[PDB]
């Protein structure tokens, strides 16, 4: 299954080139670190901070986790209202942090050819582990979350395939622990339940709107 | 849209206005009640919205009757409705057989209004949940909860509201059984700070009453000395 | 009434007697009207069984062809057998004879020899074996020994 | 086979196969509770056993209970919304009540499985109100016709039985019960108990605990309707 | 308080479809028979509980309502309770006003509009069963049907539920004028043995008679006796 | 005539709007007059209020 | 417990003793499905003979399997069998199923 | 017929209910009925074998809802 | 039901040659080639006169639906 | 699903009250645990816990436990990671959804 | 088949019992030995102990021998093996000292209680355990 | 085509027998079948 090059007229192998990645999953990785310190967000202090030991100190403190014996919690989901801060502490996050910061989106690992999707899925994921700590974050989950659903005279399974496919890649078959999950959606009833396990996406953050003073900081 | 009255059932099986009440009432500050041998102890986390409402304003400590007590958690307006209600259901009781309503029978025909609400598409499920409580040396201590779905069941301690899961973890640390109101009130001033949020909540006023031998079988508001003292004891705990 | 079940038995009963007074003509068309009303019953166990061994008497009395009366025989006993003694054994001795009059005498060894028919083994079997292993032998003195010494099923059944 | 046409899941309208889509999803209901509940009937007694299950320490065991007394010769256990159970042992006592008062002798059981059966009928008839989403199993004893057991569904339905369950595990149960009916007698002595313990331990596989099951016992020697105390069931659950 | 609006209305083409989803209802219910005898009229039904537990005896689908009048359905049950009910009523009020038992042809015309009454009224669905309502008045037999639309039909034999149209055909080709009550008992137990789909047994179905004597559900015994053949 | 008889899904017939178009054709915009249509159909209560 | 002792009754029985299913004349089994709540211990089961036994054990995606070519898709499940035919004692564990 | 058997098996107890088995789940009976006797290494089948195969082969659904007739 | 089984036991008791297909392996990667395979079939069943042809799960390679454009 | 082609049906299923202190143990072995760590706490709390959460209780109970700067892990904090996870359960769809 | 981890060995506990209950059977008290057993071996049943199962199995059917009570043999041999499924091997080796039995006592009721062993193994309950026990078996009758 | 099915029909119940003539008692043994017999359903 390697790569290798071969002469054009006299086919014979002379070099084993680098890995190739699609080119739309390469074009997810952050180069240019966005600029939001976390004094910028309001009001979410108390999930802040739930989201720096999940993500972020579970990688730098890899010594703590191991003299107590606990497996680093995997994937922070994070719903709420339609704009409470969701993307604002991811933004942030991708900031301070010194690590890949591997964007999905939601439509976009829907494509139309079969087994596209999962080929995204799939080399979204190599290419983090291919490199250092890497966080992927896959915002607006829905297009790629909704419900399984049954029915016969036609559907819509091109696109289940694809969270079929994130499924196990997150936690399946393969115990991976060093790519972190980080999503974002503002309507978590229309999730699988297959989703919304505890080895996948784990903690799961409730965004609430300000209160009376989440208000005040925030302007 | 299969959740636009509370007469039409889920595929799966459920009555969705009712569970909707019951999210009404999970959003208000929390409510716990305590059960001792000489009585039970109620505690209503108040808070102050504005500086501009005078202390004891919007009280959500209820006498339904001599000797029961009540405290809600909810929309406020259904609670004092349903105080009304369990004041005739009483006063009729006493009118007609001659002596105090067991609690008991109070709650179960309390807790049957509310049902009868979670029926019809004419009427919408109480956005409520309130606690009874009374004391008599035939019948003794006991403590009621009565939900927007009209159950009713027997507690030895209960919370309602926002912190009804950490009331109940806390609670279950305070081995009531053996225990007098006295120190009950002291431990439901130190539940009630430790479950409150100052980070949300921007400041609270703590109400408390009580029913047992010490009050003589009647439903009254501590004593201000008492609730000082108790307040005392919470803000020395939280070190 | 729309009672074709009873009907076919006594249409049966019918064919029968006709041949019995030898009145082939009739009996043929008894038969066929029996056959055409018991092509409305979805489940007859027997009378299909009953009415397979009649159309086989009739279609050997005309000497038409006889490797056609081999297979409504064959019929008789699959729907016959482990359910019906007393007319399954009938059933077996036209069988064998069916074999014998197509100038296979040999067939006749395997069909009572099978797995099948052991449960069958009788007088009768035997009667038909002697008269079988006579026509391979193809000698006239073996028949005729053969036919006195069983000839209680040989010049006795109509 | 599943068309639907309006109204037809929202209220009790029938569809277009003729089904009432209300009624079924009011079936759905009763498994809500996650309680299981099996009544078995012998020669001489009938016996009712449910779950108990206590979440939390602080509920007081005394008022959590699903068994309650319509009369002193008719008990009954509930399976479902613990609300609408409640309003319907208050519609059967009061039918009780009210049976006695007019026609001077004890409620039958099979007459007031019937009435309640016709009050279902007609929350199932009229569009303004929904089904309650509850069972019932009345147990009692009949001056000539011995033990009984009955049990009214939301729908409608009130045939008798000789055992029977309702809840979660209701087709196991079924199931279990129609094996050891089949085999001598559906159990012919006081230790029919025994039986329906048996089953509920075989279908929720919990080899109960005294304070896991409660049990209720008409036995035609004493016709009042009792529930066995912590005790008796601790020494029933040793003797299996 | 109770909805005032009828719940059946007429569709464009003219048919009033919660009538007919009725009737589709009736005909998923359990095959039920009414073969009226020159002396007698006979109802049969099938009662095949759906396991051993069920009480075989615990309630009954051939329900007397007078001394003379009996009925029988292929529905709902509860509905067929509320139909009974009402029926015994109507034919108890006739009695006290006239001191005489309800023709069976009444007792039809007042279940009949009975049943109207919910195809129109307000805030109700229409009964989703049919009766068969057997008397014996003026020293002749009666049968009836009666439909959810309410209209009711003078039968000499009948079959309702399940394969009705098989057991209609049936019957048109073996009814006869001139029969007996125990003939037209025989011809009801077979045409109900045409889509059985299981061994027939005393428990298993349900048959009534109503002749001079009166209306009387027939026993066990009686039903096994006649199950020989 | 066995299947679809009560609601659900289905709803008219893609050899009844074929006319329809067709037909409406054939009787105005067209040139050449030499082309005829036909069906068949097991009920004729059932056609469309067009046709 | 139980669920394992049942899974190995079609995995490590028949492929171990199959003289004991000769005499009583039946053919052991040949599929398996685990399905249950999302969440329960089904991958965790399979990884477990996975890690046991002494068989070939092909370990599918279920949904990897599946390529935009015409005929690709096909393929890769006639070679999946054709090499479980050509190496024996092999088990071919597709996972979720719903995709395929 | 290649199958074991033995003599208190009585196949006509099983094949009276109203379930619709086509004839894979009539195999699997047999199948798991049999697969059952290697469990306790017994080369018979007894009809305690055949009823604990039936209730895991055609698991009968809950269809009925007994108010509808 | 038992299709197949009968097809399997035609194939067993046949003095006539069968031929065995499934209805997936006529399409294929190369474009072209499934027509070319298709009337390989028939051509061979006609040199070996008496001959059957199976082709089980017709269901993939007949089909009303077809979009014009994949 | 036709018998034949997945002839067994294994239904593993959510854990049985004496099967979820089993699961308990396992994930919750490995923990520098101090105390009288009671394991019969969790389970009566602990239901619909599929066969995550429960090693979820675990891993989140150390993450209250890293909380604090303890290497320190006591029963108390495994009980506030049990309501922890309860609560992040609600909005889940229990649904059985068995074959047929 | 599944090893429990090793708590307490109840072989000390049958060691001293056994031979107690030789000399009540001695002295005629023949049922009180016989229903004291069963009792004992049921707890090691759900214990599920090979040897102790085994050990303690033989010695009903080999007092019952020297008790020469061929009556209650023919019954104790019928209760011992369809109890709760009793150990697969515990089984097995109880026929083995009860099929020497028969090849060494004559009189005409070997016959009537021979045919007793060959239901017992019958072809229920059988195989390597029991399976060529029961070929000589029938070869004595034979 | 129940016309159009009894004809062919007769040839087929001619063939069962090995005969080379179809006669009267094919042709009404078929109507049994395509009508009599499938009368139901
Ligand atoms: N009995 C158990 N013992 C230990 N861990 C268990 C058990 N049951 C479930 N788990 C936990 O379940 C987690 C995931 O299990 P698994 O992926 O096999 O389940 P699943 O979600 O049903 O699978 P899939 O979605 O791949 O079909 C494992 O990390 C494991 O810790
Ligand atoms: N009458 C029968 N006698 C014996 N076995 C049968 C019978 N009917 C079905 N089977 C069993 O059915 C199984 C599958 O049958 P077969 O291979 O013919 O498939 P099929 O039913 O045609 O499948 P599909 O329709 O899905 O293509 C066989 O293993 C066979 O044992
Ligand atoms: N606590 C906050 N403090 C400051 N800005 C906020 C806060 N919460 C939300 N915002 C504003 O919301 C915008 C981001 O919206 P976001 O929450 O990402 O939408 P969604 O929740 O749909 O992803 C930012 O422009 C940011 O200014
Ligand atoms: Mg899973």
């Amino acid at each position: 299954g390697d790569l290798v090059g071969v002469n054009k007229d006299s086919y014979l192998i002379l070099e084993t080139l680098p890995t190739e990645y699609d080119s739309r999953v390469k074009a997810m990785e952050v180069d240019e670190r966005p600029t939001e310190q976390y004094s910028d967000i309001g009001g979410l202090d108390k999930q802040i901070q739930e989201l720096v030991e999940a993500i972020v100190l579970p990688m730098n403190h890899k010594e703590k986790f191991e003299n107590l014996g606990i497996q680093p919690p995997k994937g922070v989901l994070m719903y709420g209202p339609p704009g409470t801060g969701k993307t604002l502490l991811a933004r942030a996050c991708a900031a301070q942090t010194k690590a890949t910061f591997l964007k999905l989106a939601g439509p976009q690992l829907v494509q139309m050819f079969i087994g596209d999707g999962a080929k995204l899925v799939r080399d979204a994921f190599a290419l983090a582990k291919e490199k250092a700590p890497s966080i992927i974050f896959i915002d607006e989950l829905d297009a790629i979350g909704t419900k399984r659903f049954d029915s016969e005279k036609a559907g819509d399974r091109e696109v289940q395939r694809t969270m079929l496919e994130l499924l196990n890649q997150l936690d399946g078959f393969q115990p991976n622990t060093q790519v972190k999950v980080i999503a974002a959606t503002n309507r978590v009833d229309i999730l699988d339940p297959a989703l919304l396990r505890s080895g996948r996406l784990d903690r799961k953050i409730e965004f609430p709107m300000p209160n009376e003073e989440a208000r005040a900081r925030i302007m | 849209g299969y959740d636009l009255s509370a007469s039409t059932f889920s595929p799966d099986g459920r009555v969705f206005q009712v569970e909707y009440a019951m999210k009404a009432v999970e959003n208000s500050s929390t409510a716990i009640g305590i059960r001792c041998k000489d009585g039970v102890v109620f505690g209503v986390e108040k808070l102050v919205l504005s500086k501009l409402y005078e202390e004891g304003s919007n009280k959500r400590l209820f006498n339904v009757d001599r000797h029961v007590g009540m405290a809600v958690a909810g929309l406020l307006a259904d609670a004092r409705s349903l105080a009304d209600i369990a004041r005739e259901e009483a006063s009729n009781f006493r009118s007609n057989f001659g002596y105090n309503i067991p609690l008991k029978h109070l709650a179960d025909r309390v807790a049957m209004y509310v049902h009868a609400y979670t029926l019809y598409s004419a009427v919408r499920p109480f956005g409520c949940s309130f606690m009874l409580g009374s004391y008599s040396v035939n019948d003794g201590a006991q403590l009621y909860m009565i939900d927007p779905s009209g159950v009713s069941y027997g507690y030895w301690g209960c919370a309602i509201g926002k912190a009804r899961q950490a009331a109940k973890t806390e609670i279950e640390k305070l081995q009531m059984k053996e225990m007098t109101c006295r120190d009950i009130v002291k431990e439901v001033a130190k539940i009630i700070y430790i479950v409150h949020d100052e980070v949300k909540d921007k400041a609270f006023e703590l109400e408390l009453s009580w029913v047992g031998e010490l009050t003589n079988g009647r439903h009254e508001i501590v004593p201000k000395d008492i609730r000082e003292e108790a307040e005392k004891y919470a803000k020395e705990s939280l070190k | 009434m729309d009672d074709k079940a009873l009907l076919v038995e006594v249409q049966l009963l019918e064919s029968k007697t006709y041949h019995a007074l030898s009145n082939l003509p009739k009996a043929r068309a008894a038969l066929t009207s029996a056959r055409t009303t018991a092509n409305a019953i979805y489940c007859p166990p027997k009378l299909q069984a009953t009415l397979d061994m009649q159309s086989g008497i009739i279609h050997a009395a005309e000497e038409k062809d006889w490797k056609t009366a081999y297979s409504y025989f064959y019929e008789a006993f699959e729907g016959y057998d482990s359910i019906d003694s007393p007319k399954a054994i009938t059933s077996l001795k036209y069988m064998l004879l069916c074999k014998i009059m197509l100038n296979t005498p040999e067939d006749v060894q395997a069909l009572v020899s099978g797995k099948l028919a052991l449960r069958y083994a009788g007088r009768q079997t035997e009667a038909l074996k002697c008269v079988a292993q006579a026509s391979k032998n193809r000698s006239l003195a073996d028949f005729e020994k053969a036919l006195t010494d069983y000839r209680a099923e040989l010049r006795d059944d109509p | 086979r599943g068309s639907s046409a309006g109204f037809d899941r929202h209220i009790t309208i029938f569809s277009p196969e003729g089904r009432l889509y209300q009624v079924e999803y009011a079936f759905k209901a009763i498994n809500q509770g996650g309680l299981t509940s099996v009544a078995v009937r012998g020669k001489d007694c009938a016996v009712i056993v449910t779950q108990k299950k206590v979440p939390d320490k602080l509920l007081d065991s005394s008022t959590v209970t699903h068994l309650f007394k319509i009369t002193e010769n008719i008990g009954c256990v509930m399976t479902g919304m613990t609300a609408d159970s409640r309003s319907q042992v208050q519609r059967a006592r009061y039918e009780a009540a009210n049976w006695k008062y007019k026609y001077g002798y004890e409620i039958p059981v099979d007459m007031l499985c019937k009435r309640i059966a016709d009050i279902s009928q007609v929350y199932t008839q009229n569009a303004e109100m929904r089904p309650l989403g509850c069972c019932m199993i009345l147990i009692g004893i009949d001056e000539e016709q011995g033990p009984q057991v009955y049990k009214c569904d939301p729908a409608g339905y009130y045939c008798g039985f000789k055992a029977t369950a309702a809840g979660v595990k209701q087709t196991e149960s079924t199931s279990f019960l129609e094996k050891k009916v089949k085999k001598k007698f559906d159990w012919t002595f006081e230790q029919t108990v025994e039986t329906a313990i048996t089953c509920l331990s075989t279908v929720l596989s919990i080899d109960f605990k005294p304070s896991e099951i409660e049990v209720g016992v008409v036995t035609v020697e004493n016709p009042k309707f009792r529930i066995l105390t912590e005790a008796e069931i601790d020494a029933h659950l040793v003797a299996l | 308080r109770g909805y005032s609006f009828s719940l059946t209305t007429f569709s464009p083409s003219g048919k009033l479809v919660q009538i007919e989803y009725a009737l589709a209802a009736v005909a998923g219910g359990a095959p039920s028979v009414g073969i009226k005898a020159a002396n007698g009229v006979v109802l049969a039904t099938e009662k095949k509980q759906k396991s051993i537990l069920y009480d075989e005896r615990s309630v009954h689908k051939v329900e007397p309502i007078t001394k003379h009048i009996g009925l029988v359905y292929s529905g709902m049950g509860p509905d067929y309770r509320v139909l009974v009910h009402r029926a015994r009523k109507l034919a108890q009020q006739y009695y006290l006003v006239y001191q005489e038992p309800i023709p069976t042809a009444q007792l039809v015309q007042r279940v009949a509009s009975v049943m109207q009454e919910y195809t129109q009224s307000g805030g109700v669905r229409p009964f989703g069963v049919s009766l068969l309502i057997c008397g014996w008045n003026e020293g002749r037999p009666y049968l009836f049907q009666s439909d959810p639309s309410g209209a009711y039909f003078a039968w000499k034999a009948t079959a309702m539920g399940k394969n009705y149209v098989n057991g209609k055909t049936f019957l048109e080709k073996r009814y006869n004028e001139d029969l007996e009550l125990e003939d037209a008992i025989h011809t009801a137990i077979l045409t109900l043995k045409e889509s059985f789909e299981g061994q027939m047994t005393e428990d298993n179905i349900e048959v009534g008679i109503c002749n001079e004597a009166g209306f009387r559900r027939l026993t066990p015994t009686e039903v096994k006796d006649y199950l020989a053949a | 005539g066995s299947s679809r008889l009560e609601g659900g899904s289905g709803g008219d017939s893609e050899v009844q709007r074929t006319m329809l178009e067709l037909l409406n054709q054939l009787d105005g915009f067209e040139a050449t007059k030499n082309i005829k249509v036909i069906m068949a159909t097991n009920r004729i209560d059932i056609l469309d209020s067009a046709l | 417990s139980e669920q394992i002792r049942e899974l190995r009754e079609v995995i490590e029985l028949p492929l171990t003793n199959p003289e004991l299913f000769q005499r009583v004349g039946i053919i052991p089994p040949k599929g398996c499905l685990l399905y249950g709540p999302p969440g329960t211990g089904k991958t965790l089961l399979a990884r477990a003979v996975a890690s046991q036994l002494d068989c070939n054990f092909l370990k599918v995606v279920s949904s990897s399997i599946v390529d935009k070519y015409i005929g690709e898709s096909a393929r890769l499940i006639r070679e999946m069998f054709n090499y479980a035919r050509d190496h024996q004692p092999c088990i071919i564990f597709m996972d979720e199923i719903d995709a395929i | 017929s290649k199958m074991n058997l033995s003599e208190e098996v009585d196949l006509e107890d099983y094949v009276a209910r109203p379930d619709k088995i086509s004839g894979a789940d009539i195999n699997s009976i047999c199948q798991e009925s049999g697969m059952l006797a290697v469990r306790e290494n017994r080369y018979i089948v007894l009809a305690k074998d055949f009823e604990k195969a039936y209730k895991t082969v055609i698991k009968k659904d809950e269809q009925e809802h007994e108010f509808y007739k | 039901c038992g299709k197949t089984m009968l097809a399997k036991a035609v194939a067993h008791h046949t003095t006539a040659a069968f031929i065995r297909v499934v209805g997936s392996e006529f399409v294929q990667k190369y474009l072209g080639e499934g027509p070319r395979m298709v009337r390989d079939v028939f051509r061979l069943a006609k040199e070996n006169a008496p001959a059957i042809i199976f082709i089980d799960e017709i269901d993939a390679i007949a089909t009303k639906r077809f979009d014009a454009q994949t | 699903l036709r018998p034949g082609r997945l002839d067994r049906k294994i239904h593993i299923d959510l854990p049985n009250e004496q099967a979820r202190l089993d699961i308990l143990k396992i994930h919750a072995g490995p923990i520098t645990k101090h105390g009288e760590i009671d394991y019969e706490a969790i389970v009566k709390l602990s239901d619909g816990f599929n066969g995550a959460d429960l090693r979820n209780v675990c891993t989140e109970a150390g993450m209250f436990a890293i909380r604090a700067d303890h290497d320190f892990v006591v029963q108390e904090d495994f009980m506030k990671a049990v309501r922890k996870v309860a609560d992040s359960k609600k909005l889940e769809s229990k649904l059985d959804y068995k074959p047929v | 088949g599944r090893i429990v981890k090793m708590e307490v060995d109840y072989s000390a506990t049958v060691d001293q019992r056994l031979p107690e209950c030789a000399k009540l059977a001695k002295e005629g008290r023949l049922q009180e030995v016989i229903e004291t057993l069963l009792s004992l071996e049921k707890q090691t049943r759900t214990a599920s102990d090979m040897v102790s199962t085994s050990r303690i199995l033989v010695a009903v059917v080999k007092m019952c021998y020297e008790a020469k009570e061929w009556d209650l043999l023919n019954e104790n041999i019928m209760l011992l093996s369809k109890r709760r499924s009793q150990l697969k091997q515990a089984v097995a080796k109880m026929v083995q000292q009860c099929c020497t039995y028969v090849e060494e006592i004559t009189d005409l009721p070997i016959k009537l209680r021979l045919i007793d062993t060959l239901r017992m193994v019958t072809e229920g309950k059988i195989y390597v355990e029991i399976e060529r026990a029961r070929l000589t078996k029938t070869l004595a009758t034979i | 085509a129940e016309v159009k099915g009894v004809c062919t029909e007769a040839g087929m119940y001619a063939l069962r027998e090995r005969r080379v003539h179809v006669t009267q008692e094919d042709f009404e043994m078929a109507v049994a079948k395509v009508m009599q017999k499938d009368s139901e359903k």
